């Protein structure tokens, strides 16, 4: 992507680091921010036998497909729809993550034309 | 290669299989190669990599396009050069068995497999088009180069022994000097300074 | 007791008659008898051949070893043990030595600089991390439930 | 290989050869059969341009020039026909030429299955115990006391005897036994 | 004698397996142990009949 | 056994001796990780080795 | 113990008051039976070693190798069958004594609970060996080979005897019983120090070591097939055994007397294997690598740990069987074109297709292909080494490559490749060496089977 | 047959068939087939071997062996004492080993029955494991292949003597 | 850019200018060479064909490589600056070596053992 | 049209 | 807990049979190459029902068969761990070395 | 079953 | 093993065909016994040329000391003959 030819040169400063998001507290705008909500409990993602990797705000429409899964067997083209809604929430989570990282790129240009 | 010819008119069988096994290799969507290379590139170029490695992968899908092409032509597009008499059979059943099963299974096992095993990672499905058409994209053009190149070489100019092509068709020269000069230090030592130096004189 | 001392390999050889004969004794023509320097190393008056291997013969003569390609009296290479075709090969290549080993280290030496450059210039994705739920799972991954976790809190943005 | 090379190797030998070993590379390169022969036949001018210059001094130095081209522009993976020296089934089959002596080991039984084909081997053993000595005195008889050998064999010039060391030319074992 | 084949190689080892399992490796501690089976909200446990209550209803 | 199936070609049993000599190269990193998996978890045992 | 050895006894009056012709018959079919006898001893249903008498015991390692030393008589009378066919019976019957005197001085000298006797036997051990070697051996090398043989082992031995009788002056016995719970720390000094040198070398010398080991291969190229096979997996045990017998009342000295040694061990395996391929002589291989193997013992029982003896005691059983083979199956072979060299028959499995597979099936067990014993003997010995320093897993490593190495080589040079077509003398095998074979190989199956028997006292 | 208190498996509270198609299971059919095909007649040659066992039965009984004194009240070159001391120690030191064997195998059945949550749902075993570890460390652990008692003892010794002076400084 | 030799990869003889060698005491040379060899093939071939032949064909060429190998060494060998200072080398270099490696290790591991700060959590069997 | 195979004595 | 056992166990049997065979006089008579296919064959098939209740449950399991030795604090056995990985591979594994039988 | 020919395309089978 | 086995008829057939296709002979005066460099007009690198048609023909090769004294078919006919073990 371009979000490298503005680091690797042309001002690497005014550019986020991976590594290091947010490096700005939650406070520095949003007066009220709703944290995340997350449905599933720790005892359902259990019972589940879910991975690690696999909890991250989307397990509850991972158990409804797992439970479609299970349900409609030999029939494994079934639960196509489930899959989709996986996919969709999966997909507003890296929508998610990539407004975080254009929100500290752009807190960057403010200290840039603040100072 | 260079003694086999068109195989198509003369072995149709053999050649769409073929075909089929060189275009799974290649992405050519929905056949069982798709299923897994497809989210291979995805991942590898949805993910804090190494650029170097990240682009060598995607040279290197490029050139499987190319050298499956390769085998296209230069074993079922060309015109004989093999020897003038025929003793060509691929009617035996336990020829055609086998290699149709293999088919089948190259066509819709990654479908299958795919479809019924149980989600173990999560992948990331929001890209831009020129990622996630990125693979199709690179077998395409392997194709067309290789195409090219090899219409190129059937014209009557001379081909040469150009320093980047010995350096392919001669395994990068690794065996050629490690092979011969690792074991020739182990071999003298062996003799030398192990065997007679030491035990039969010292 | 078969072979005769006379018939068998012996001192280094000083006297040009003894050449001669050490030269008979090995089936070599004199002036194609050379015998290892007298450095004290145990060759003795034994042959000193070229240091070529068995590939370089002729594949089609009908060798009476065929699988070493040599000849019933041929005299043996020292050093046989190693030049045979399981083994070391000292054939002509269409490339030299130097040339190749250049071209080799050169390939694998530019690997490794554009994977340290690719390494300090990575590529990754304009995103932020990913937010695991309760505490990035401090009850999983092995903690402590009587010990209260690091309150890591993920918003909704 | 049933021949066996002479001492030294001639001229138009050694210019053959490489006419040979280039037409052979020049296949390689030209894979497409008329760019070959196209090829081919400039090869076959480059060849006979120089065919009658009589200077050997001369001759020489433009077979050592071709030698070099030779080796430069030489392809380095060229064609080698499967059961020749570098080949795919160069000795693929060399694991079944079992010589015949095998059978002056074998059991009885085993023989008694074949009974036709020990009474030939017995016929062909008394042919070979006969013409032993005769071809092993037609040898020492015509050996040129000049003193220099060729490695050759004669034949068998009188009539009723056997061309000498005939047992292992003849009694070979087949090229593809199975 | 179409396919016995089946029989003879398939059945009677089973047989023996079967005996060989459930009578010594099962009857034997931590010989054969088995990921726990998933269990889902709106599943009804089959030993304790326990119902596992649904999951709290998304705000989509 | 396999490559080294025509056992007159002096070129498959170097190919066969070439891949037990590379294999065995291999093996020896499976062993350093054997031998540190007994000594610092005392099991061979995936189950045991996953702590 | 003595309802095995007296039966080895009177097995002296079986041979010599026999017919001609059923001697060997006789002898074998009896010494198998011994060799079943003494297979009571595996009936250890406790922790409490079998104390049979004030002179002769049984220990979970003195147990193995007695059943080996009495497995191996008749293994060696039929592979002695051949040879000495034209020889005149009272030759054989003196041969045939010989061999039976070397399994009853090595029953005993397992089976002793007192040093001197242990000592005397080990000695004793000298006198049949020699005797095989020169007047059995068939070059003029013989001679020298005997001589290294008596010389190294006496000029080594001789300390231990001053050793052991300083220890009997100081204590009041020599018996292993007492030794072990009547034990005091070694106070470190350079007398201390020469004991510790008198109690090893002379087992060093006769496992042997790496600086010391020319009178190995000398022995085994010029002895008959029996003295080779023997040698391999007793004689060399001996000095293993000695070693963990002995080295309880070396403490703690072991631990900084040992560098030397072990280094030694370490480095002269390398250097072994490596020779193993430079190597026109199929016997020396077969020492060679026997040396190779052999350092690793002496290594792991200096580190003294649990899994080390564990090792070492598997690898010895392993290897006395599997070296016993492959000089059986080179002595095949040598019977026909009578050369020891490995480059002259090249094309053997054209011609003895069965015979193959037992070269196949040793040079697996010689290298570690597992499940084999030779295998897990060698693991232990390189996690009980990786435990004492992480860097020994290199040098390890590497014999492990030489050994695949030239034990492929073997294989591929003997029996792979074009035959010699001028090799009109290639017998077909004999039902004997098959047998041979067989009863070294079968063997390691089973205890590839059941490995709780040759673990050793640790386990 | 075997104790649930050395051995504890939980009761694996299995969930009940939910079908939500008109396919059939294919594995449910197959399982009545190899029930009925196989583990029927299994099952008779059981009985009839079980009931053979009950005819001439015979019993076998665990070796009971009584505590004799330890080392400690043994005499430096009494070896009648130091015998029966050793041969002790010996076989509590293979019940040891075959405790801690126990100890693992649990360990790796709860690992494998929870299987992702294995970090969770498994410390208790892995705590027993941390714990028989060090003690078994602390007991049986830098003793060379030559083990005896009075190795330990010394450990023990050494032990208590840097522990005590670790607690009387400090005071 | 033209070939170059090695002392592995060698020159192919149609390189080397003594092949193109006219010259008439090469030749002689090379027939000499030819007259050997033969003499020597016959003689192998009369073997090799004596149908009254039951054992094998002994060949003194291999038995004097093997005799120079192993035993034709120690008295054509003689000590020399060079010979022992190899032998010194070859033979207490490596162990040295690793004796210090080894000695490092192990002290610097007993160390942190009497010390602590090394950790041997599940250790039991060594 | 068949020919004979020559073959060791695997008799033994 | 048996059927599944059962089964993975069985594969190994059917594919130990041909070896056992090879060591025995039948070989002489019987088509041995067709008898191989036919067995590897019918492991597949068979392998084929784990695969199933694996697409259905997900469960995996841990079966020791045979203890072969106990070392000192350390237990050696022939244990199979027929996960995902392990079934899947062996299925497909025999689905082409079926193929590669005839 | 097959017939070979000699510089000529050969025939081929519905198979 | 699907190759139908090799003739003597056959490739004495198959050698006068290759050696019709060549241009710079004539048919009509070809027969076995013909010698390429008197009968039929020709020169040694002609000759390599017949060889190597040959080869090609027959799918294998001829080596140079051996090629060498092929000039009548006859010759060429027997060395391929001898070389594949046909008697009849
Ligand atoms: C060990 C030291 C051996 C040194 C090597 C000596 C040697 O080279 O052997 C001679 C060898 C000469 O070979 P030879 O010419 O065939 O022998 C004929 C001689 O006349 C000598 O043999 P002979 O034909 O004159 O004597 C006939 C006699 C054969 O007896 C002998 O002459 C040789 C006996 C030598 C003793 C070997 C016993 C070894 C015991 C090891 C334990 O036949 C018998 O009747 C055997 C009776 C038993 C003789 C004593 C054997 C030991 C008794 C053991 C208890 C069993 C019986 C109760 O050289
Ligand atoms: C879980 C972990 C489990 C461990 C898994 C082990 C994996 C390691 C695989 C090693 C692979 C090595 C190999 O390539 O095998 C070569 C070998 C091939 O033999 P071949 O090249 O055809 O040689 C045939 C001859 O040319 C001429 O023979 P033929 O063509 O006339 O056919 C007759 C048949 C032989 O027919 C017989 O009569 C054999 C009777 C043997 C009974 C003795 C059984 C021992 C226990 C009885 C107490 O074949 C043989 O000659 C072989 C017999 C000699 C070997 C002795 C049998 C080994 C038994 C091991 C179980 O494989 C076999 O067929 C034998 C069985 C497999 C070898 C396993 C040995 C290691 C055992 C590890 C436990
Ligand atoms: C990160 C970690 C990655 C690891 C990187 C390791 C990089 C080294 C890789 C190569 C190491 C081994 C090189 C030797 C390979 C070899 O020699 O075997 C093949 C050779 C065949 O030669 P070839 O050119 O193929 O001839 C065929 C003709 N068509 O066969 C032969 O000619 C000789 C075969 C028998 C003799 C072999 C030599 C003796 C044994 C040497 C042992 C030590 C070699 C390995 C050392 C590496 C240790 C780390
Ligand atoms: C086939 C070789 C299988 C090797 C693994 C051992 C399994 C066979 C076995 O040992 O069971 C025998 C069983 C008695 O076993 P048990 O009493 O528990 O302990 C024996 C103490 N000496 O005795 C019985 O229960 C008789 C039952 C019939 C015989 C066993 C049925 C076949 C067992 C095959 C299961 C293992 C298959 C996998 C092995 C190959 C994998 C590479």
């Amino acid at each position: 992507g371009a979000h490298l030819t503005r680091r690797y040169l042309w001002d690497a400063s005014v550019e986020p680091d991976p590594e290091k998001i947010p490096s700005f507290p939650p406070d520095l705008g949003f007066p009220e921010r709703k944290e995340r909500v997350m449905v599933a409990t720790q005892q359902e993602m259990m019972d589940a036998q879910l991975t690690l990797q696999q909890r991250d705000y989307c397990a509850h429409y991972l158990i409804r497909l797992l439970k479609c899964k299970r349900d409609s067997f030999p029939n494994f083209l079934a639960c196509k729809h489930e899959q989709h809604d996986w996919d969709y929430c999966e997909h507003l989570d890296y929508v998610k993550r990539m407004k975080e990282f254009e929100r500290e790129r752009r807190l960057l240009q403010r200290k840039k034309r603040r100072a | 290669i260079r003694k086999m010819g068109n195989i198509t008119k003369i072995m149709p069988f053999t050649s769409s299989c073929l075909v089929i096994g060189s275009l799974a290799l290649t992405g050519m969507p929905f056949l069982t190669g798709f299923y897994s290379k497809d989210l291979i590139i995805e991942a590898i170029n949805t993910c804090n990599t190494n650029a170097w490695a990240l682009l060598i992968t995607l040279i290197a899908t490029s050139m499987t396009a190319m050298y499956s092409m390769r085998i296209i032509y230069f074993v079922t597009m060309t015109k004989p050069r093999f020897p003038p008499l025929i003793s060509i059979n691929e009617n035996d059943p336990d020829l055609m068995n086998p290699i149709k099963r293999l088919a089948f299974g190259s066509i819709f096992a990654g479908f299958v497999i795919s479809y019924n095993i149980p989600p173990t990672s999560i992948p990331v499905l929001t890209m831009p088009w020129f990622l996630k058409t990125t693979a199709l994209i690179i077998s395409v053009l392997g194709f067309l180069i290789a195409l090219e190149l090899n219409n190129l070489t059937m014209k009557l100019s001379m081909n040469k022994a150009n320093p980047y092509s010995s350096f392919s068709t001669l395994l990068g020269f690794f065996p050629s000097i490690i092979h011969r000069i690792t074991p020739m230090k182990s071999l003298n030592l062996s003799l030398k300074t192990s065997l007679t130096l030491l035990d039969l004189i010292w | 007791f078969h072979m005769t001392k006379d018939m068998l390999p012996g001192s280094y050889p000083r006297t040009p008659e003894e050449r001669a004969a050490a030269a008979k004794k090995y089936n070599m023509r004199v002036e194609d008898y050379e015998p290892y320097p007298d450095d004290g190393m145990g060759y003795g008056d034994y042959p000193m051949l070229p240091n070529r291997s068995q590939h370089e013969r002729d594949p089609w003569y009908q060798w009476d070893h065929s699988e070493l390609r040599m000849n019933w009296g041929e005299p043996i290479h020292w050093d046989l043990d190693m030049y045979i075709r399981n083994r070391v090969d000292t054939s002509p290549t269409p490339v030299s030595w130097d040339v190749m080993c250049k071209h080799l280290f050169g390939f694998v030496a530019f690997m490794v600089f554009m994977f340290w450059v690719g390494h300090v210039f990575p590529s990754y994705q304009p995103v932020g991390p990913k937010q695991y739920p309760y505490n990035n799972l401090y009850l999983e991954r092995g903690g402590d439930p009587t010990k209260e976790p690091e309150p890591v809190v993920h918003y909704d943005i | 290989a049933f021949c066996a090379p002479p001492a030294y190797l001639t001229h138009q030998q050694k210019v053959l050869r490489l006419y040979k070993r280039a037409l052979r590379h020049l296949e390689s390169w030209c894979i497409h059969r008329d760019k070959y022969r196209y090829f081919a036949c400039l090869m076959r001018a480059r060849f006979e341009e120089h065919k009658n210059e009589k200077d050997m001094m001369r001759a020489t130095q433009l077979l050592r020039e071709a030698e070099e081209e030779f080796w430069q522009n030489q392809h380095p993976q060229p064609y080698i026909f499967p059961d020749s020296p570098g080949g795919t089934s160069f000795e693929r089959y060399e694991c079944y030429k079992v010589p015949e002596w095998c059978l002056d080991y074998w059991h009885p039984s085993e023989k008694a299955m074949y009974p036709d084909y020990f009474s030939k081997r017995e016929q062909w053993k008394k042919l070979r115990m006969e013409s032993w000595d005769r071809e092993v005195k037609q040898l020492q008889e015509e050996t040129s006391p000049d003193g220099i050998m060729t490695e050759a064999l004669p034949p068998a010039r009188r009539e009723g005897d056997l061309p000498p060391l005939w047992w292992h030319i003849v009694t070979r074992p087949r090229e593809r036994p199975t | 004698r179409s396919s016995l084949f089946a029989v003879s190689h398939v059945l009677i080892p089973m047989w023996f397996v079967h005996y060989y399992v459930k009578y010594h490796m099962a009857t034997k501690p931590y010989t054969i142990v088995s990921s726990k089976p998933r269990i889902f909200p709106g599943d009804t446990i089959l030993e304790t009949g326990e119902v596992i209550p649904p999951m709290r209803d998304f705000p989509d | 056994l396999l490559i080294g199936w025509w056992y007159g070609r002096t070129d498959a049993n170097t190919a066969a001796l070439q891949a037990i000599l590379y294999n065995r190269i291999g093996d020896i990193g499976f062993i350093l990780a054997m031998v540190w998996f007994s000594l610092n978890m005392n099991s061979w045992e995936l189950q045991q080795i996953m702590f | 113990m003595l309802k095995i050895i007296l039966p080895s006894l009177m097995l002296l009056p079986l041979t010599w008051l026999s017919s001609p012709k059923k001697t060997w018959t006789n002898v074998t079919s009896y010494s198998f039976l011994i060799s079943l006898t003494s297979l009571t001893l595996l009936w250890q249903t406790d922790e409490n070693y079998k104390n049979f008498s004030n002179m002769f015991s049984s220990d979970p390692l003195s147990t193995p190798l007695i059943i080996l030393t009495a497995w191996l008589l008749p293994l060696m009378l039929m592979a002695s069958q051949n040879h000495l066919k034209k020889d005149n019976n009272v030759l054989q019957k003196l041969y045939i004594s010989m061999l039976i005197s070397l399994q009853i001085l090595l029953i005993m000298t397992f089976s002793a609970t007192e040093l001197i006797m242990f000592y005397i036997l080990f000695e004793a051990t000298l006198i049949p060996t020699l005797i095989i070697i020169t007047r059995w051996g068939n070059q003029t090398e013989r001679l020298n080979a005997g001589i290294y043989f008596l010389f190294y082992t006496l000029i080594g031995s001789i300390p231990l005897l001053i050793a052991l009788i300083l220890i009997q002056n100081h204590v009041g016995t020599l018996n292993l019983m007492i030794l072990s719970f009547t034990t005091h720390t070694l106070d470190a000094s350079w007398s201390n120090n020469l004991l510790w040198l008198a109690c090893m070398m002379a087992f060093l010398i006769k496992m042997p070591l790496y600086g010391v080991h020319l009178w190995l291969p000398k022995a085994h190229v010029e002895a008959p097939i029996a003295g080779s096979m023997i040698l391999a997996a007793i004689l060399l045990k001996l000095g293993s055994y000695g070693m963990i017998r002995i080295s309880i009342i070396l403490d703690p000295l072991t631990k900084y007397m040992a560098y030397p040694f072990i280094l030694l061990s370490l480095w002269g395996m390398i250097m072994t294997s490596s020779i193993c391929l430079r190597q026109t002589d199929l016997k020396s291989l077969i020492a060679y690598s026997s040396v190779s193997h052999m350092a690793l013992v002496i290594a792991s029982i200096m580190i003294q740990t649990p899994w080390s003896f564990m090792g070492a005691t598997m690898l010895m059983i392993a290897h006395g069987l599997t070296s016993s083979l492959l000089f059986c199956l080179a002595n095949s072979n040598y019977e026909r074109i009578h050369s020891r060299t490995m480059i002259m028959a090249r094309g053997l499995q054209m011609v003895f297709p069965l015979m193959a597979t037992w070269w196949l099936m040793a040079s697996l067990a010689n290298l570690a292909l597992p499940p084999s014993i030779n295998l897990m003997g060698e693991l232990f010995i390189t996690m009980s080494l990786f435990s004492w320093s992480n860097f020994t897993i290199i040098l390890m490593g590497i014999n492990i490559i030489i050994t695949g190495m030239y034990s492929m080589y073997m294989i591929i040079t003997t029996q792979r490749g074009k035959l010699t077509n001028h090799m009109i003398n290639l017998q077909p095998s004999h039902t004997r060496e098959l047998t041979l074979m067989a009863l070294h190989m079968i063997p390691l199956i089973l205890l590839t089977t059941s490995p709780k028997l040759i673990t050793g006292l640790t386990m | 047959s075997w104790d649930k208190d050395v051995y504890p498996e939980p009761p694996s509270r299995t969930p009940a068939p939910s079908p939500q198609t008109s396919l059939p299971n294919p594995i449910t059919y197959l399982t009545k087939a190899y029930d009925l095909v196989v583990d029927w007649p299994v099952t008779l040659v059981r009985e009839f071997i079980e009931r053979q066992h009950a005819k001439n039965r015979t019993y076998y009984y665990h070796r009971q062996y009584r505590r004799v004194p330890d080392i400690t009240e043994c005499k430096e070159g009494d070896v009648l004492c130091i015998y029966e001391a050793e041969m002790q120690w010996r076989r509590d030191f293979k019940v040891d080993q075959e405790i801690m064997n126990i100890i693992q195998e649990r360990l790796k059945a709860c690992q494998q029955r929870e299987g992702e949550n294995y970090q969770q749902n498994c410390a208790k075993e892995l705590e027993q494991f941390t714990k028989v570890t060090k003690a078994y460390q602390d007991r049986y652990l830098d003793l060379g292949a030559y083990y005896s008692a009075r190795k330990c003892l010394a450990k023990q010794k050494q032990r208590m003597l840097e522990e005590r002076k670790a607690a009387r400084q400090e005071a | 850019s033209k070939y170059k030799p090695a002392p592995l990869a060698t020159l192919p003889s149609t390189l080397d200018p003594a092949e193109y060698d006219v010259s008439p005491e090469t030749r002689r040379a090379q027939v000499e060479r030819l007259s050997i060899r033969a003499r020597l093939k016959r003689e192998y071939l009369l073997q090799y064909n004596d149908p009254k032949r039951v054992s094998h064909i002994e060949d003194p060429a291999l038995i004097r490589w093997t005799y120079a190998r192993s035993a034709n060494i120690y008295p054509n060998f003689r000590p020399t600056p060079k010979n022992s200072l190899l032998g010194a080398v070859a033979g207490f270099g490596p162990l040295i070596f690793w004796y210090y490696v080894f000695k490092t290790d192990r002290d610097r591991k007993e160390r942190l053992i009497q010390e602590g700060k090394l950790d041997r959590k599940f250790n039991i069997s060594y | 049209k068949r020919l004979f195979v020559v073959k060791p004595s695997l008799y033994y | 807990m048996n059927i599944f056992t059962t089964s993975i166990l069985l594969i190994f049997i059917l594919l130990l049979s041909p070896i056992l065979i090879s060591m025995s006089n039948l070989i002489k008579h019987i088509n041995f190459p067709l008898y191989t296919t036919t067995s590897i064959k019918f492991s597949f098939i068979i392998s084929l029902l784990p695969l199933l209740m694996f697409f259905h449950n997900n469960m995996e399991y841990m079966i020791t068969t045979w203890h072969w030795v106990t070392m000192n604090s350390m237990e050696l056995k022939m244990s199979f761990k027929t996960d995902f990985f392990s079934i899947l591979f062996t299925s497909v594994a025999l689905f082409v070395t079926w193929s590669i039988m005839q | 079953h097959i017939q070979p020919r000699y510089r000529e395309f050969p025939q081929l089978t519905r198979s | 093993s699907d190759a139908p086995p090799l003739t003597l008829d056959g490739i004495k057939d198959r050698v006068l065909y290759v050696l019709k296709l060549y241009d710079k002979i004539d048919p009509e005066k070809l027969s076995v016994n013909s010698h390429f460099m008197k009968d039929l007009g020709l020169d040694s690198l002609d000759q390599v040329e017949i060889i190597m048609a040959m080869e090609d023909e027959f799918g294998f090769e001829i080596p140079d000391i051996d090629a060498e004294k092929l000039m009548c078919p006859q010759e060429i006919v027997d060395y391929i003959a001898d070389k594949k073990d046909v008697y009849e």
